[PDB]
């Protein structure tokens, strides 16, 4: 409920065109308390499924064939932050073993685990595959901010997709 | 305090038919079962 | 040994072991795995030097039950890291054998043989002054359902036995489940059990373990004719037929013909034939993949690009 | 840093405190002292949409860290010393993020109410520095004097713009 939240927000943003690709989900554990509430705020654009991506089997029915891209997520609040990048590697050896030739967007925990992707021999970035790496873009952020204070609000900003806002008054934040 | 809140914006169309797609068969399945009953 | 003494070394034909250890993992006696390669069939040129890569806190408990054996080395190091497998001179290898130790401190039935898989792909994906895929791997496997991940070009299924799936047929998996058939072949024959013994560990003698029952360790003994002439027992070996005394079989012979020549010649039985892949297509590949025929019924042809199994003996 | 984002209430005393705002609303993060991980979510849908834009952030954060070079990172662990050449000592020409204040010679006499678009014609065409962002006082649009050293990032003023002296400029300053 909070992981898919700021995912959520942001990919069905109004300013955006009507890119009504958002159709699915898929891991095993099933929904939880307002989880589903959320899903139902959005009843057209979720169509959840249990069932475990390390099975071809599960992965046939999502018709993963015929998918434009394989986002993976991870969470940062993790016990051994280097078990699960390590885990998560071969959630992209499954899905690449499936299809060879779908986009994976997945996220890593630590920077050295990011060599490992370079290893599955139908990896290939220059097709579009990638890995944001959380520490790696956490401490490049602060340690930008160095140099000049706010670039890492500054930054920050330029992706989250944002309406402007008419404010009346003077304060601050009407400029910002 | 609590800023503009936040903004008025939705559309959609429910597809084209769902829950109305649903609900017309599973009527015409009704009055099919309930016609070989009566 | 530090990666720039192994550097300086050279080392080639040897055997590779990787070990995923750990400071509180359990001991899985690699006294097993060195003590065949030390039989007294092979001359002492012949040896196959052996080098362990892993945390040397894990070595340490190991090696006091192995000290005594004539070629051995530690690399302290990891198996994931690229820099000590190039120290080792790993493509020059003849088999790199991967092994972990935690196999039950976590129980996901699922992630369990995540660090170990991914050694295989870093070794494969390897490149040198040529690639790495060509070099011999044989894993183990915890959980056999794993078997999925070690190749990108089989068919995938869930529901599949180990015994039909690609990477176990090529003889590069090796999960322990498969030794579960034993125990119905042991009750409905009781000598098959100590055949596999003899065959397998080196000839290992109820005499012999007794003395590793009292002492622990193997102790060193000062020879004798009645020792010396303990030591014509055969030994299993692959041929190739390039070499002369075969080749003139090797272009469509049948089997039946190299098995009595070579028998009547050398006293070699040859009995399983190793063939290459993609050797019945017309169309040329690169896949130096193969896959084992046992047994193959004499009137069975031949091409120049096998291989033979067989028991030589010693001299 | 902050794990968890709804705790940004207690890093001032000044702000207004509501648990329903969002970060980028908030002052602290406005005025770029605080930064969760949890903003880079967003990041998942700009790579799915431009796969460019991940790449841009790469260069401008990490400072220059190219796939030539995190394949000898990947290879060895440490990042090992070269003796250098004038292709090695040609490859530093790169841009770097600074900050600028309005108080110096060059353009103190555009400093008192000039326009931002001057300031921005005048710096590329003079020294090629590209100003593209400006980092204003909080107090300033007030007539009261304050001794609220707080500043705030406005990003991409629109040419118009109104600039007063106590302000500082974001820009990529050229190598030389």
């Amino acid at each position: 409920l909070e992981s898919v939240s700021n995912f959520l927000k942001d990919f069905l943003h109004k300013d955006r065109d009507d890119v009504n690709v958002e159709i699915v989900f898929l891991h095993n554990i099933s929904p939880n308390l307002e989880l589903e509430a959320l899903f139902k705020r959005h009843f057209t654009q979720v169509e959840f499924y249990q069932g475990s991506v390390l099975n071809p089997h599960d992965l046939a029915r999502v018709k993963i064939e015929s998918a434009d891209a394989c986002l993976i997520l991870a969470n940062k609040y993790c016990a051994d932050p280097d078990a699960e990048d390590a885990s998560n590697i071969m959630r992209v050896i499954s899905i690449k073993n499936y299809h060879p030739k779908i986009r994976i967007i997945t996220q890593m925990l630590q920077y050295h685990n990011k060599a490992h992707l370079l290893n599955i021999p139908s990896w290939n970035w220059k097709e579009g595959d990638d890995a944001i790496c959380l520490a790696e873009l956490k401490l490049g952020f602060i340690a930008q901010s160095c140099l000049a204070q706010g670039l890492s609000t500054m930054l920050a900003n330029l992706f989250s997709m944002r309406s402007f806002i008419k404010i009346e008054e003077d304060t601050w934040q009407k400029y910002y | 305090k609590i800023r503009d809140h936040d903004l008025l914006d939705k559309r959609k169309t429910v597809t084209a038919l769902k829950a109305g797609e649903d609900k017309s068969i599973r009527l015409g399945l009704f009055l099919i079962i309930s016609g070989v009953v009566s | 040994l530090t990666r720039s003494e192994a550097a300086m070394t050279v080392l080639s034909g040897h055997v590779v072991v990787c070990i995923f250890g750990d400071v509180s993992s359990a001991l899985i006696g690699l006294r097993n795995l060195v003590m065949p390669l030390r039989a007294s069939n092979f001359h002492y040129h012949e040896l196959k030097h052996i080098v362990f890569v892993g945390s040397i806190e894990y070595l340490k408990r190991e090696w006091e039950t192995l000290h005594n054996f004539p070629k051995v080395s530690i690399l302290p190091g990891t198996p994931l890291s690229r820099a000590d497998l190039r120290a080792v001179n790993i493509n020059l290898c003849d088999m790199c054998v991967i092994l972990s130790a935690n196999q039950n401190n976590i129980d996901d039935t699922s992630l369990q043989d995540k660090e170990c898989i991914l050694a295989s792909l870093n070794i494969k994906s390897m490149q040198f002054d040529t690639t790495g895929v060509n070099i011999p791997i044989i894993t183990e496997l915890v959980n056999d359902t794993n078997v999925q991940f070690l190749d990108q070009d089989d068919d995938d299924d869930p529901d599949t036995e180990l015994y039909l799936t690609q990477p176990f047929a090529c003889g590069t998996a090796f999960a322990v489940s498969v030794l579960d058939s034993l125990m119905s072949a042991t009750y409905f024959n009781d000598n098959i059990l100590t055949l596999i013994r003899t065959l397998v560990t080196g000839g290992a003698t109820p005499e012999l373990e007794a003395l590793i029952a009292e002492e622990n360790a193997l102790r060193g003994g000062y020879s004798t004719p009645q020792t010396l002439a303990n030591r014509d027992r055969c030994r299993v070996a692959q041929l190739a037929l390039l070499d002369g005394p075969f080749a003139d079989l090797g272009d469509g012979g049948c089997y039946g013909d190299l098995f009595c020549k070579a028998l009547k010649t050398y006293n070699m039985l040859c009995f399983g034939i190793y063939r290459l892949r993609d050797a019945h297509l017309s169309t040329p590949s690169q896949c130096t993949k193969r896959y084992v025929i046992t047994n193959p019924p004499y009137e069975f042809e031949l091409v120049p690009t096998d291989l033979i199994f067989c028991l030589m003996q010693f001299d």
